[PDB]
């Protein structure tokens, strides 16, 4: 069975880039269509975008082109790279599979001069 | 982007009462909305696909309908592990967009 | 099955394909015309060892799992049995995520030469709908 691991840092300052990996176990990744979700702390969901099997991707408008999604598929992992957050940025994220059946655990990633 | 608007915000009832969850599109989506759970620290939980379309693994009290704009999720006997957040997204059109939410709380 | 041209439009109307990433309805029921000339049971295998299934003609490579194909990633998971029955009901969702790639309706290969560039509306012109 498949299951969806996201990890990377809980803290990051303003104007870096947080990079988040997405682990997946029990098939390739090669086998589905991925994504990043995000919700925000008052119950705000924000879909940000998903890789295809063609390696074309989709990113949500909202980010301002400032996400890459990429896919590495010797380590069977997926990644998000968003570039000079700011405290808007802090919030949970997940990994996902596109048909939304299967979730990572989420992390919360807080954004703060710290 | 297609805004979709849910309501009541939130719900309060007794288990063994029925509900049934609203979620409205801005524009046209045909069938493309699902519904997911979320309960306390726990990632969302896929319902129902396509406005209609049952899944597996997931209790049948569940079922939604509609179509176009106009969207419901109903909950046949609410039971306990129920209560949490109701959100629905449509997958008609790019960026895809969620609602936002409906809290389910016993009375 | 075979569907009468509005009789399949109206059912892809209902599946929600008007419209559904930037692709009118007509695009969909060209695609089916000469893809598999509106047959629901339609199969053809192909020369690297897949087989197109349905309405829609679903390859076996990428898109559904037959058991009998080498590489298959079956990105619908799916079994491409299910894609041969006259509810159109699978075909339409794995059709959804195959256009959902940047590829988009050119995967379909009769789509691309019949009906990309053509007045793809006409199909469902003449139709209650």
């Amino acid at each position: 069975d498949v299951q969806l691991q996201e990890s990377g840092p809980s803290l990051v300052k303003p104007s870096q880039t947080l990079s988040l990996t997405c682990s997946v176990t029990g098939d390739s990744i090669t086998s589905d269509y991925w994504s990043w979700i995000r919700k925000f702390p008052g119950n705000r969901l924000e879909y940000m975008g998903y890789v295809s099997y063609s390696g074309s991707t989709y990113y949500n408008p909202s980010l301002k082109s400032r996400i890459s999604i990429t896919r590495d598929t010797s380590k069977n992992q997926y990644y998000l790279d968003l570039n000079s957050v700011t405290t808007e940025d802090t919030a949970t994220y997940y990994c996902a599979n596109w048909d939304g059946d299967y979730w990572g655990q989420g992390t919360l990633v807080t954004v703060s001069a710290a | 982007d297609i805004v979709l608007t849910q309501s009541p915000a939130t719900l309060s009832v007794t288990p063994g009462n029925s509900v049934s969850l609203s979620c409205r599109a801005s524009q046209s989506i045909g069938n493309n909305l699902h519904w997911y759970q979320q309960k306390s620290h726990e990632s969302p939980r896929l319902l129902i696909k396509y406005a209609s379309q049952s899944i597996s693994g997931i209790p049948s009290r569940f079922s939604g309908s509609g179509s176009g704009t106009d969207f419901t999720l109903s909950i046949n006997s609410v039971e306990t592990e129920d209560f949490g957040m109701y959100f629905c997204q449509q997958s008609n059109s790019w960026p895809y967009t969620f609602g936002g939410g409906t809290k389910l709380e016993i009375k | 099955k075979v569907f009468g041209r509005c009789e399949l439009a109206a059912a892809m109307k209902r599946h929600g394909l008007d419209n559904y990433r930037g692709y009118s309805l007509g695009n969909w029921v060209c695609a089916a015309k000469f893809e598999s000339n509106f047959n629901t049971q339609a199969t053809n295998r192909n020369t690297d060892g897949s087989t197109d299934y349905g309405i829609l003609q679903i390859n076996s490579r990428w898109w559904c799992n037959d058991g009998r194909t080498p590489g298959s990633r079956n990105l619908c998971n799916i079994p491409c049995s299910a894609l041969l029955s006259s509810d159109i009901t699978a075909s339409v969702n794995c059709a959804k995520k195959i256009v959902s790639d940047g590829n988009g309706m050119n995967a379909w290969v009769a789509w691309r030469n019949r009906c990309k560039g053509t007045d793809v509306q006409a199909w469902i012109r003449g139709c209650r709908l």
